[PDB]
């Protein structure tokens, strides 16, 4: 609380709470435009979930 | 209402592959398709368990079911909005041309929501999309509109 970690958390989930990590993104969810969501996120780790 | 139209009932003739005038219940989607309704695959199936009709079993049809299901599917025909679908790939691709890169329209229309195969896919791009590897969605949404 006094480290500013938690204010930093408060700040943030004011604003886009959920925020997910590109593999932890393309794994679960690569199945949705399966070709071209799995292509993205092989091709770039980024750039796919882009 | 007929205006009777009593060539819905001969071209249940047509779709019936033993001639005893009954209709499988799996067939029924693509029939009302064929009769000139737009009816989505989960309404299709909603209606049909709504009533509970199990189309996991065998099942038959009689004309006398079909005719009123063709009716009740006849009411969702004002959801075909043509300025929706051309804007709807009109926000898919940048820039003031409509042209959807070939690769895209394909696993969306695959992958996103009711999976449509992609041989049936490459039915629907063939000869709207050429070499350039980009398709032209106003006229390909015009041709597909044409049948």
């Amino acid at each position: 609380r006094c480290n500013g970690v938690l204010e930093g958390i408060r700040i943030c989930r004011k604003g886009f709470p959920s925020r997910v990590l590109y593999a932890d993104f393309k794994q679960r969810y690569r199945v949705l435009n399966a070709s071209a969501i799995p292509e993205g996120q092989f091709m770039d780790s980024k750039k796919a979930s882009e | 209402s007929k205006a009777a139209a009593d060539d819905f009932k001969e071209a249940f003739l047509l779709f019936d592959r033993t001639g005893d005038a009954k209709i499988t219940a799996s067939q029924v989607g693509d029939i009302a398709r064929a009769l000139g309704q737009n009816p989505t695959n989960a309404e299709i199936n909603k209606i049909l368990g709504n009533p509970s009709k199990e189309e996991m079993n065998a099942a038959a049809i009689t004309f006398e079911e079909f005719l009123p299901m063709l009716q009740a599917a006849a009411n969702n025909k004002d959801q075909g909005t043509f300025e929706d679908f051309v804007e709807g790939l009109r926000v898919f691709d940048k820039e003031g041309n409509g042209t959807v890169m070939g690769a895209e329209l394909r696993h969306v229309l695959a992958t996103l929501g009711e999976k449509m195969t992609e041989e049936e896919v490459e039915e629907l791009m063939k000869g709207q999309e050429d070499s350039n590897g980009c398709i032209n969605y106003e006229a390909f949404v015009k041709h597909i509109m044409s049948v």
